[PDB]
């Protein structure tokens, strides 16, 4: 009844959803054929037969990552008109995602969204999975978020982005694509959840004791995040939280809407024992700076709003016993104007484990969604990676020749400079 | 989708491609006849990029083989995998270039180029959505330099939005293989800077070292050199033909590696390269494949990268491997060699991983390096050019074919306009 | 009891009926031998034995397409005096269909009609299947519709025409044959349903996922149209509709009687799943401009009367829930004088699937018959194709030499100009 | 029904027809004797159009073979498929035309034409409902030009409502095969414009290119040229003899392709045309058959269509294929070549599809093109005519046979009245 559709843009967006829709089918007993041998209605529309299909739009400008879904295990699950392919990728070109190739199938994608929104009766919002590095996840998403705010406007549009790491990069023009995609998604997206690869590389090595983590394994941890956010919709909880409540509790200013996700417990099977995992133990794990999933130091900043989404065997008095200690600790400091920096959610359902997964079966979990000042250090790097490249006008002819103006980069950089001084304006205390 | 039309020019471009279509047919499990005989459907999933499907469940290569003499094509069509090509594609003349750029670009090339482009236009319309054209030729010869660079100027006018990557065998520092190769190179680099989106400089002197030092081959033939070139060539488009965990293509390697539209002259590298005995005494890990690429003795372009700075670096990997193990090593070579990479491009390493390995290997890498180290490649040729041109030596074999001295004065100034740009962005802060 | 005979003119008319009478025999359990191992009386007269024959007249001036029926699967079904052949075709010559060859067997065809009309006790009207391109479907039909209005007059004569596409043509003199056949059928035919090939080429490629559709496959979709129109006669419905009701609800002016058909759902077997196909889903498919079967843009015009003919598992309250939303949508606009632009029909019987067919088995269907202003763009092309050819007097000697006057083309063009300004007169709003 | 009486005139018209009745007898499964030996009843469904059924379950061709010398008929009746014709139909004289139009149309032709028409009237009354007469002849010879065009003027007076299509072998640009062929052509085109509903101009120079370039025949004989003519000839009436999904006949091709009653001079084309080796390296699809027709090097009339505009275009297809795949390609060649088609005929492409393929092929096409490009065919002949006539050269071989100079002055003015009409509707807007 409280339906929520999802969009998957770019190669990063599809491979995340390949783990997410793997995870959702195990939480509801759903076969890969759509079979199951009433709470699943928020993601699964029902057919006339006993077959359920997901409310998902997989879009890419190149057909390779889509065809592996079309030939993979989940061939029989997805509606084949939802698996949208272009011909040529945007190919790490924001202009090709936004002007050249993206305009060719943007009317096809909005058509598939509008067919999903008509069969939804209580549609809450959107889950856009993309990245900041690739041209599709930057250009086509920013083209798409322009169109969804025109057609809907008041729906709560959520993004789950793959933020580019400080020292770990896979593409050279990642500083170009990330600045350009944020200048457009700023006035449109309501709350964009940053996720970094290097921090999950830190977590999969240390916390999971995996020597060699794969992109299969990183997408499992992002799936546990998005499942725990929509756990209160898909299941009955002791204290529920809707997607409309997240943008209310976490976004103090319309510019600052970039929290960073954090999941706990992340332990292997050999460490599934040897600790009891109380709600005090898993909550102190989240505010520990080594366990976050964006490479930022929260001790170098201040939290503005934290959102603890518990699930499973969770006792609400022990929740308050866990949380009230953290406000006393000096390493967790808040901003002066925010005495109430907490939103707490509890679900009765534990997170299940995917077979072949690296996480272990735990009785309780927590998905921290914390908006902090410490992300301003991440944007201070990314402008510094931008200002070194753009001063020599590197790679600009790849973007000018695809329809973009050279003066548009000065618009995106000065606006990002205006976004950078917003955290400095919020991060200071109040006079008198 | 995203189909590639392979064009071969010159004796060298044919002998590379005849080994190149040996590798592609072995990767896709294709017999000498043209029929599929692999095991998995992943080989036929993206079969259409280098192949048209003919009737009777046979595949023909989407290749256009061009020469000016019939001596090389008769070696192609009679050898192994020569019966797979369409006999319409062999567009050869009779006169031969005579190891001359002017005879390849003006006189004998123009009497054949209209019969080539009609085969190009026939193969381009047979493509569903064309990705772009790859060309294999040399810069020392006459056909690969003349007829090859004549094909680029005609195609870019007809197909401007497509990528035009050339695999140019650039002449060597120590030895020559042609007396007029400073004339054939400089007149071709004039045509490469204006009409190619990227160009992979390969030197035969460098492959002589890699076959001797690294592979421990005492007697390497041309068939052993071209298998190292074709391992790069299939490794560039291996993410376009197969699923990977981070897919690249010819446009991702174009945008990431070309910061300025003239500066698109690359050096390739391949890893692993082991001998017969020396392969069981080595662990094939991603930190081993990483450190084998970024040294000097694995560069297929005969210039030490330590004399310059890498502008941009692409590392296309093949086989099942872990991304952290990749992304640590791509970071690891940037920290310890921060003076060796250019400073004003932070994080100048492009990463690509294909899931399908080469045949008989657990994992493999394909290095694409864009450095300022190839300014010495053009400092040497422009010095060898100016030494010959100031005496007007061999000028009458080109002046007699419709050319003036003003063509040389522009082409030599264009290369010194190119050398001054690599020197500009090497000293840039 | 409510009998309705059908006429099939030209090669297009016969090949449509080869799928239509294939379809009718499967809906009533009729073998190709006329056997079945009381509602079929509207198309099948009964013999003394247990053998039923169709009320059909197949007429062509060339014997090739008739002899394939005489040697095909349905040899034993048809009365061999109904399979009328000429000797030479009209051969894309309207004058040869109307003056030269058509006069030779027009008395034979009217004799076979009059033998069918005598054994009908409640004869409602005619179903003339023809095309606008061929000389037989243009010349012989226009000769026939002159004669049936003389002999009957008050019977409701319906046409199902193959309208010539804008860019897809099979004959060169299609602009000549289409203008000449419409000048004659205007004052005689009560309601002529336009069908285009290019729009079914669009539907069979996109909606059916067929790479290579055949004229076998296009005639299946036209058969599903004509079956769903006569579904209310041949079967008992919750809300029935007779052929006399179609000309009443859809024809506001005696000139404008050219609706365009639209069928839904058109989905394959792999897309038979992955959607639930409510009556809200299949009704929004019809008013979508990509799913109509005449290449016209209804967003460039206004609907004058729409006729939704539902069949199968259809609930009449959900019908009103589907239809009332469409009047609110801006892309569907009506003419100012027509507040009630709807005729709704519901049948209890689902459309069955022909074996070897490309459509899938669905529980419900809809045949939209919508008269719109957007067909005036189609006639504006066809006069423009006429005015370029006729100004140089191209091909006129093929028509003058077969008995036609050269001044007759100026009569047909000025009348079509008078028909073109009728849509401009209707398409405007009312003063005060 | 719709029967066709085939008439052959000249040495050329006999040697085409002797190959043509080889193709028809192979399509209908007819033995050398005349008896049916096929497999399906579709061959006997429309057997009556080119055959009369004789007693004893044998079929004779409805053919009338006319010559003025017995040299060619003795080659016909003694070769393969010569024992199938009726010996009454071989109406040959003894004197021979002498490669002369006046001896073919006035002196020796008129001494035989009454013995031909009585065989024509015998075959016409044996037809149930006659469709029309097809004639095979040349325009360079004496019998095919003289006796052939004498048969057309006598038949059109007797049978005005029937179609009279001729397959005229028009002389070549580069070579001649007759010194007085500008005289034989122009005096025949005078008779073709007034009494033929359509005429298919075939050039021997064009078939020399198609056998060499397209079919890769190094040594093509006349029997290899006539198999390409007969593949067109059976492809014109293939929808009349077999069921199709869009049937055409000789009257549909008459009405659609002749916008003005003089301008009925066509160029034919056939597809596919492949070599022995080059046929397995090619996919036989409708977009391949389409692009093979509309170029220059597949025209059987030696003129480039790019020098003019197509007025009307007919494409008769054979074999099971899909109509959208057809109708897209017929649209596709009209969009990209909109300057190459005439503007004031919108959608000038006639489509016809027969379900029955040729023997040994999956699908096939038959192109019928009516262009302004054959104005150069008549600009060349009228220039070759006027150069010879202004010196009155070879005039006494025609003046001695009953002709005056006024016959030439009208025939030359009639062709310049024809050239000025193709130039009129090429410049028409
Ligand atoms: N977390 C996570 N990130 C991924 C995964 N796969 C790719 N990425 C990220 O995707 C980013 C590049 O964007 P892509 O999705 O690969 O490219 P794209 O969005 O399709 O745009 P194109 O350049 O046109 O291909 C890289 O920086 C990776 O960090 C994955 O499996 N998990
Ligand atoms: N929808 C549909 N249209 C067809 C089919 N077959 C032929 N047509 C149409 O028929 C039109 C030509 O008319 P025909 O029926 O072939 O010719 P005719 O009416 O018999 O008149 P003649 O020219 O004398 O043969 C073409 O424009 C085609 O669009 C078919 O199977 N389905
Ligand atoms: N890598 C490689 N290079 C070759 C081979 N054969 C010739 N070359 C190079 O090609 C150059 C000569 O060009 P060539 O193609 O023979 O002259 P062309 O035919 O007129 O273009 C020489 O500098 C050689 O270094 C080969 O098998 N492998
Ligand atoms: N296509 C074709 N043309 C021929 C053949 N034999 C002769 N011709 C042509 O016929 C012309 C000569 O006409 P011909 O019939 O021999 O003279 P006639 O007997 O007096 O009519 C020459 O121009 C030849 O080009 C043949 O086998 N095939
Ligand atoms: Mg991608
Ligand atoms: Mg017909």
């Amino acid at each position: 009844m409280r339906e929520c559709i999802s969009i998957h843009v770019g190669q990063a967006g599809v491979q995340i959803g390949n783990a997410c829709w793997e995870l959702y089918c195990l939480e509801h007993g759903i076969q890969p054929d759509g079979q199951m041998p009433d709470s699943f209605n928020t993601f699964f529309s029902e057919t006339g037969a006993g077959k359920h299909v997901p409310r998902a739009v997989f879009v890419d400008l190149e057909p390779t990552v889509i065809d592996e879904v079309r030939t993979g295990t989940y061939r029989q699950l997805f509606h084949p008109e939802q698996l949208i392919t272009g011909k040529e990728d945007a190919a790490n070109n924001y202009a090709r995602g936004h002007y050249t190739i993206g305009k060719e199938i943007i009317d096809l994608v909005l058509d598939r969204i509008r067919k999903l929104a008509d069969q939804c009766t209580g549609l809450q919002g959107f889950l856009v999975f993309h990245s900041f590095g690739g041209g599709t996840g930057s250009g086509f998403t920013s083209l798409l978020m322009e169109r969804l705010s025109v057609d809907y406007g008041k729906k709560s549009k959520l993004e789950f982005s793959i933020y580019p790491a400080p020292q770990v990069s896979t593409a050279v023009v990642e500083p170009y694509n990330s600045i350009l995609t944020t200048h457009t998604t700023l006035e449109h997206s309501d709350c964009a959840f940053m996720v970094d690869n290097e921090a999950i590389y830190d977590i999969c090595r240390r916390n999971l004791d995996i020597e060699r983590p794969t992109y299969t394994n990183l997408n499992r941890l992002i799936s546990q995040i998005v499942s725990s956010i929509t756990a209160s919709l898909r299941f009955d909880g002791a204290l529920n939280v809707d997607l409309t409540e997240f943008q209310t509790n976490l976004v103090p200013y319309p510019r600052i809407h970039f929290p960073l996700a954090t999941y706990a417990p992340v332990i292997s099977a050999e460490k599934a024992y040897h600790e009891q995992l109380s709600v005090a133990e898993i909550t102190n794990a989240c505010f520990e700076p080594a366990n976050q999933m964006v490479k930022c130091d929260p001790r170098h900043g201040k939290y503005m709003a934290c959102c603890l989404l518990y699930r499973g065997d969770v006792v609400p008095k022990d929740v308050n016993a866990a949380i009230a200690t953290i406000k006393t600790k000096r390493s967790i400091q808040f901003v002066d104007w925010c005495p109430t920096g907490f939103k707490v959610g509890i679900n009765y359902q534990p997170p299940t484990v995917v077979p072949g997964g690296d996480l272990a079966k735990v009785q309780r979990a927590v998905c921290m969604l914390s908006n902090t000042t410490a992300i301003a250090e991440a944007w201070a790097r990314l402008d510094h990676k931008f200002d070194l490249m753009y001063a020599k006008r590197a790679f600009v002819h790849w973007y000018v020749g695809e329809g973009m103006e050279e003066g548009e980069f000065s618009e995106a950089r000065e606006d990002m400079a205006a976004l950078e001084k917003d955290y400095e304006e919020v991060g200071v205390d109040s006079v008198e | 989708m995203r189909e590639i039309v392979h064009i071969q020019a010159g004796q060298c471009g044919n002998q590379i491609g005849a080994k190149f279509w040996e590798v592609i047919s072995d990767e896709h499990g294709i017999d000498p006849t043209g029929s599929y005989h692999g095991d998995s459907d992943l080989q036929l999933e993206r079969i259409n990029v280098y192949y048209n499907e003919a009737a009777g469940n046979k595949y023909v290569p989407r290749a256009i083989l061009v020469d000016l003499e019939p001596g090389t094509m008769d070696s192609v069509r009679s050898g192994p995998f020569g019966q797979i090509f369409r006999p319409d594609n062999f567009v050869f003349g009779q006169s031969g270039a005579g190891n001359n750029w002017a005879k390849g670009h003006y006189t004998e090339g123009a009497e054949l180029v209209d019969s080539v482009l009609d085969v190009v236009r026939k193969e381009s319309e047979s493509c569903d959505c064309l990705q772009g054209f790859q060309l294999t030729h040399s810069l020392g010869g006459g056909t690969g330099s003349g007829m090859g660079t004549l094909l680029i100027s005609k195609i870019r006018e007809e197909y401007p939005d497509r990528i035009m990557n050339t695999f140019s065998v650039v002449p060597s520092p120590k030895v020559s293989d042609t007396v007029v190769e400073p004339y054939n190179a400089t007149l071709s680099v004039h045509q490469l800077v204006e009409n190619t989106d990227e160009t992979y400089c390969i030197d035969n002197e460098a492959l002589y070292d890699i076959c001797f030092r690294t592979l421990k081959l005492t007697t390497p033939t041309y068939g052993d050199l071209n298998h190292l070139v074709s391992a790069t060539m299939s490794g560039v488009t291996t993410c376009l033909r197969f699923p990977g965990q981070l897919n690249a293509d010819l446009r991702k390697l174009a945008v990431n590696m070309v910061p300025f539209p003239r500066l698109h002259f690359f050096m390739p590298g391949f890893a692993p390269l082991t001998s017969r005995g020396s392969q069981q005494y080595r662990a094939l890990t991603v930190p081993e494949l990483t450190q084998q690429m970024f040294d000097a003795k694995n560069m297929m372009a005969a210039c030490d990268p330590r004399h310059g700075r890498y502008l941009t670096v692409a590392a296309v990997f093949r086989g099942r491997m872990s991304m952290k193990e990749v992304d640590e090593q791509m970071l690891n070579v940037q920290n310890k060699n921060s003076s060796y990479f250019v400073e004003w491009i932070p994080n100048n390493v492009k990463t690509a991983v294909c899931d399908i390995p080469p045949r008989g290997l657990k994992m493999s890498a394909t290095f694409i390096g864009n450095s300022t180290a190839i300014q010495e490649l053009f400092k040497r040729i422009s010095e060898q050019f100016t030494a010959m041109f100031r005496r007007k030596a061999f000028l009458h074999w080109y002046t007699g074919e419709g050319m003036d001295e003003m063509e040389f004065t522009e082409a030599e100034s264009n290369m010194n306009d190119l050398v001054s740009e690599y020197q500009q962005y090497q000293d840039a802060t």
